[PDB]
RNA sequence: GUGGAAGUCUGUUAGAGUUGGUGUCCUACAAUACCCUCUCGUGAUCUAUGUGUAGGGGUGAAAGGCCCAUCGAGUCCGGCA
RNA sequence: GUCGGGUGAGAACCCCGACGGCCUAAUGGAUAAGGGUUCCUCAGCACUGCUGAUCAGCUGAGGGUUAGCCGGUCCUAAGUCAUACCGCAACUCGACUAUGACGAAAUGGGAAACGGGUUAAUAUUCCCGUGCCACUAUGCAGUGAAAGUUGACGCCCUGGGGUCGAUCACGCUGGGCAUCGCCCAGUCGAACCGUCCAACUCCGUGGAAGCCGUAAUGGCAGGAAGCGGACGAACGGCGGCAUAGGGAAACGUGAUUCAACCUGGGGCCCAUGAAAAGACGAGCAUAGUGUCCGUACCGAGAACCGACACAGGUGUCCAUGGCGGCGAAAGCCAAGGCCUGUCGGGAGCAACCAACGUUAGGGAAUUCGGCAAGUUAGUCCCGUACCUUCGGAAGAAGGGAUGCCUGCUCCGGAACGGAGCAGGUCGCAGUGACUCGGAAGCUCGGACUGUCUAGUAACAACAUAGGUGACCGCAAAUCCGCAAGGACUCGUACGGUCACUGAAUCCUGCCCAGUGCAGGUAUCUGAACACCUCGUACAAGAGGACGAAGGACCUGUCAACGGCGGGGGUCUUAAGGUAGCGUAGUACCUUGCCGCAUCAGUAGCGGCUUGCAUGAAUGGAUUAACCAGAGCUUCACUGUCCCAACGUUGGGCCCGGUGAACUGUACAUUCCAGUGCGGAGUCUGGAGACACCCAGGGGGAAGCGAAGACCCUAUGGAGCUUUACUGCAGGCUGUCGCUGAGGACUCUCACUCCGGGAGGAGGACACCGAUAGCCGGGCA
RNA sequence: CGAGUGGCUUGCUACCUCGAUGUCGGUUCCCUCCAUCCUGCCCGUGCAGAAGCGGGCAAGGGUGAGGUUGUUCGCCUAUUA
RNA sequence: ACGACCGUAUAGUACGAGAGGAACUACGGUUGGUGGCCACUGGUGUACCGGUUGUUCGAGAGAGCACGUGCCGGGUAGCCA
């Protein structure tokens, strides 16, 4: 996370970094198949390491608010 | 004195100039003859560099391969259609017409043909709201409603890597490195820091602004500097 | 760093070398343009009526 | 415990810089040098080679800095006795 | 450097031997650029060489650079040029679009060469031996042949394979030493041809419901381990090459750590890390061809740039030689190179100066200031405050240990790796030299890394993330161009332009009167064309009607320029200073008052504060970390001081050689007074004074150096500013032309844009040309 | 109130220098003046003594160390004839 | 080329109600200045001797280097305070 930011910054900027980094590397359930296997590629790429199912997603996040209301609509 | 930075650039010397030739593709839409048969398959997903968000690789059917604006939520394997017949899914293309008022869209073509002009940046989208055989009302991510041709080209969807505004570059050396992917001058000076003859706002024994920063749309370049015609500033109100 | 002798060190780089058209050694290699007789810019030969005093 | 992040630390590794000694020198070794001391040293890093931008114009993280020992407007010749 | 010796007319410095040194990322080895013959040989000394020279990078004359397989050449990169097109009064000018060409010698891509020999001087080029590539021809094979692979790629961590080297063990060969038995060197052998294959990927088998596996991540019923197999690597092993080569000789074997090279896994990006030619895909024999250009030497404290044989500057490779150690660190030492960072001789060698050592007692009393110097120092154990953004502060502080010798233990496969134990023992001192932090506290600034005045400023200044405001829907905002055209832009509001503030944290009040910007606007003002009246046989000209942008007028707007007082219990001019902070890096009075601290404190810190003349993004307060930033205090320390001494090295002084410059109206051995344009070696009066020379420290020559930077003067110059004067670009607006049909409107045909086209949008507007009004330090 | 001396302060003047007479403080080192702070000899005293106060001759010698401040000056401390 | 002070005796005396409190003269010392000298103390002492770290000469012995002594310990003469 933040921590190798060191005393550098401020509460509000690495805060927001250890929070953005930490949903950003958390398990993510693959769309094609159901595996929590989504890694992020690089910015806004996501993949599985399971399947390898390559995905577009949000740039932190592999899904965005925006994208889910997409779904329905 | 002597010409402003904003002045500089204009000449387009290498400093102002974008990295073009490290630049991937013009996303564009596809041309179709007609009939919307076009379709093709998802290759693969790359990094954009002049756009910092994702783009897609496709192999259509009639051979072509070509890079795409890639719409959240595409990924290997998927099919895309382009056309007037082109299913309502993410990552299709077809005219604002065939497109079901009340959907998410990207891509937006000013005039039909022109390859898509409107949302085409990270995590953007258009709402499409009224429908008619004249105007097709978009509102654009700007939030103004612009009245279309029918027969403008859309992407289905909100464009890829949304939410990378919310994460603070956090330290200079990160601008530098997104800035030298952009045809941009990366650090400013402040107007304020610079002397008489530099610009406008030069001089002064303390750093201030000679006259008031609001400026008229007829001052001529070299002097257009501050708020540009400005209908109000401050928050108040 | 000094801007006299000590920046005189580097210049070990060939600009102006002897011209194919005129035999002056001014042809300037990185330009391909003769400073002398402006070989490699003008097909008529470089001159100008101030390379003499007014009335001369 | 593992892991090995960082415009992270120490560091005359190489290399880059130039705080103090207001030392030495000051018809100099040198039209900007010497020595000791000191800053940086995985990064907005340093560097070679190639290439682009030209004079009221460039370039300038801005000191009116820099554009061949020349800069609040380069240099050459001309206007010019 | 010294002693000998050689040569020579002549020798400190040319050559030989010995002894003594210097250089270890360089003073060695190989090179790029640049130089251009400086390379080698012979003959020389008038020039050059910091002295001399028999020497030489000098003078003269001769000689020297050999390539199918090393570079170039070929390819493409940022980008450059030519031609066409268009612009321009025009071009040697100018952007776009097309086409073509150029654009990489260390250091991008790349068909192919190794070992040895040889010359005064070349060498993967010649010679000897062995091998390889491409093309073409003949012959056999082959119908495959272009999809695909390759060329071809970022930063960080890391595993495996693995050569050289180094080291360890033992043997052989040669050498050194001479109380021991040790110590040094060697022990070799290519390209190429053949062969082997770990890793990755995949197949079959198998069938795990918890196992498999790693340094770490990890894998799996969508099939784990195990087993069998396919594909598959090194500049690596192995065989050949090789009764080749090389060596006086032996002409080894094992091992560890392993640069090169090979091959895997993981992590990071608001950053995504060339392209093209070419190669592979696609066999073999035999033969022919393989042109052209570069190749000498230096590559630097004498061959390059810097006027010089300049203490400066100048890229790449050797980063694995030994001891040492964490180390590409210090110190010592090999190989290799050098005594050419090129003048010597003499004096215990004085004064004075440069670098430096040591100084008793005291210990910052020195000083603007602890400037300079000093103190501390490596490793391990113990231990560690306030404060804090929980990262940090922190190596806080403070305390302890530290060698050698003998015998061992633990980790590990092992190291010539690491951690411990016991006993013994010497010194003043065991990180014994070298290497190697002094510590603590208060206050100000800027948050941090970062940037800057090449050459007096490194800072608190610039930048920065972060905060905020403004403009813009892309035929846009912003900007360049005379134009043709162009940047932003392979971009599209999560954008990018234009400005302000400058991390975090808590906050950011009141004022729209003036000025600025923006919108509105009944009425007023408001130019030219066209129109109406008068005038003129026409024309000038006078007047009217109509009225755009602009302005008056109104509104919005301060994270827009800026402002936040006097008086009384409102007045100027809109408001009349809120949170804070405050004798400020802002406080005139001022050394403010009180306190702390000291023998004594214009300093510092704290409180107070009526603030000459603080205060909220002209940002306010505050603040951990950080800092060659500004002030202050304590411990430690010390030649900074009391107060100076002695010593070391290089000068200084004498001798040989070489050999400048500054300066000079004249005269000149001056001193004390006076006088003088009032600051005299020269005038006047007196005094003193024999001439020449050496050293010294600099009192005077208003000493030398620079036609004074300060000041004023000139109807001098330049940069800058603005509501100075006059103009200019540019923006907005009316009108005319392009321009067409039926004060409001439709259409399509010019014109413009979109579309490959068909066609779609827009449309007599827009663009462009002409003019008229407004704004107009952007510019003159 | 009146008369003066000095040339340390300040001001006036514009004579001297603008083809330059290097600034303030300090420091170091030298000579001087007396209008004398101490030291020697004196006079007076509201001089008992002691300690002073005022005055006269006298410049031989002395007149030091520190804390704040760039300070001159000055404030402050402790010594001191 | 000497300036000045302190201390003792004079004296708890003269003087003075008391408190307090001199002098002439004779002595001893200190301080500053001065000129000179090194028995003594102290400094230096890269003359010299020893200890010891690293490395090199194979070990030993004996030695070189570590800036003009590696460091540490001691130190004659001379010069000095
Ligand atoms: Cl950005
Ligand atoms: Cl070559
Ligand atoms: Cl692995
Ligand atoms: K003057
Ligand atoms: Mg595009
Ligand atoms: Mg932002
Ligand atoms: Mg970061
Ligand atoms: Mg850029
Ligand atoms: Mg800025
Ligand atoms: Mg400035
Ligand atoms: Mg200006
Ligand atoms: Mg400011
Ligand atoms: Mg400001
Ligand atoms: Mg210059
Ligand atoms: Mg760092
Ligand atoms: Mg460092
Ligand atoms: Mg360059
Ligand atoms: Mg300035
Ligand atoms: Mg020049
Ligand atoms: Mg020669
Ligand atoms: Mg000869
Ligand atoms: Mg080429
Ligand atoms: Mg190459
Ligand atoms: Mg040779
Ligand atoms: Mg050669
Ligand atoms: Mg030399
Ligand atoms: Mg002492
Ligand atoms: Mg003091
Ligand atoms: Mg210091
Ligand atoms: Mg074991
Ligand atoms: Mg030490
Ligand atoms: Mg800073
Ligand atoms: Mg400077
Ligand atoms: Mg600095
Ligand atoms: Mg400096
Ligand atoms: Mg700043
Ligand atoms: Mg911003
Ligand atoms: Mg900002
Ligand atoms: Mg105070
Ligand atoms: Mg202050
Ligand atoms: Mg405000
Ligand atoms: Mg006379
Ligand atoms: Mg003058
Ligand atoms: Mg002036
Ligand atoms: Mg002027
Ligand atoms: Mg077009
Ligand atoms: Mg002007
Ligand atoms: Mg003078
Ligand atoms: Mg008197
Ligand atoms: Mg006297
Ligand atoms: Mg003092
Ligand atoms: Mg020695
Ligand atoms: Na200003
Ligand atoms: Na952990
Ligand atoms: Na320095
Ligand atoms: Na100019
Ligand atoms: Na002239
Ligand atoms: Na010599
Ligand atoms: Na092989
Ligand atoms: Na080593
Ligand atoms: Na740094
Ligand atoms: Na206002
Ligand atoms: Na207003
Ligand atoms: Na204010
Ligand atoms: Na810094
Ligand atoms: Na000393
Ligand atoms: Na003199
Ligand atoms: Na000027
Ligand atoms: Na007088
Ligand atoms: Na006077
Ligand atoms: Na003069
Ligand atoms: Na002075
Ligand atoms: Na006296
Ligand atoms: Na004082």
């Amino acid at each position: 996370r933040t921590g190798r930011f060191g005393p550098r910054y401020g509460l509000k900027i690495r805060v927001r970094v250890a929070d953005v980094e930490i949903k950003h590397k958390k398990k993510h359930k693959c769309p094609v198949c159901g595996f929590k296997k989504l890694k992020r590629a690089g910015t806004g790429i996501w993949m599985c390491g399971h399947c390898g199912y390559k995905i577009a997603g949000g740039c932190y996040q592999p899904e965005t608010v925006a994208g889910k209301a997409v779904m329905k609509a | 004195g002597r010409r402003i930075q904003g002045q500089r650039r204009g000449r387009g010397t290498s400093t102002f100039r974008a990295p073009s030739h490290r630049y991937k593709a013009d996303l564009e839409h596809r041309k179709v003859e007609d009939g919307d048969v076009i379709a093709g398959t998802v290759v693969d997903i790359e990094h954009d560099p002049a756009r910092s968000a994702p783009v897609a690789a496709v192999e259509f059917e009639d051979g072509d391969r070509r890079l795409i604006l890639a719409p959240e939520g595409v990924g290997v394997g998927d099919e895309l259609q382009v056309g007037v017949d082109a299913e309502i899914a993410p990552g299709n293309t077809l005219p604002l017409a065939e497109i079901p008022e009340g959907v998410p869209v990207c891509n937006v073509e000013s005039s039909p043909g022109d390859g898509g002009k409107f949302a085409r940046a990270s995590g953007v989208n258009a709402q499409l709201l009224t429908h008619d055989r004249n105007v097709a009302v978009v509102k654009l991510p700007s939030g103004e409603m612009k009245r279309l041709d029918p027969q403008c080209r859309a992407t289905i969807g909100v464009v890829g890597g949304g939410g990378r505004t919310d994460k603070p570059f956090v330290k200079a050396g990160n601008k530098h490195h997104k800035m030298k992917a952009r045809g941009t001058k990366w650090p400013n000076v402040r107007g304020v820091a610079m002397n008489a003859v530099d610009h406008p706002f030069g001089g002064g024994g303390r750093q201030h602004p000679g006259k008031p920063k609001s400026i008229s749309r007829n001052a001529p370049p070299g002097r257009k500097v501050g708020d540009i015609a400005s209908k109000r500033t401050g928050r108040g109100g | 760093t000094g801007a006299g002798t000590p920046s005189q060190g580097k210049k070990n780089t060939t600009t102006h070398t002897k011209c194919r058209r005129c035999g002056e050694k001014s042809y300037h290699t990185k330009k391909k343009v003769c400073s002398s007789c402006g070989f490699g810019k003008s097909a008529k030969r470089r001159d100008y009526e101030w390379q003499s005093k007014a009335g001369e």
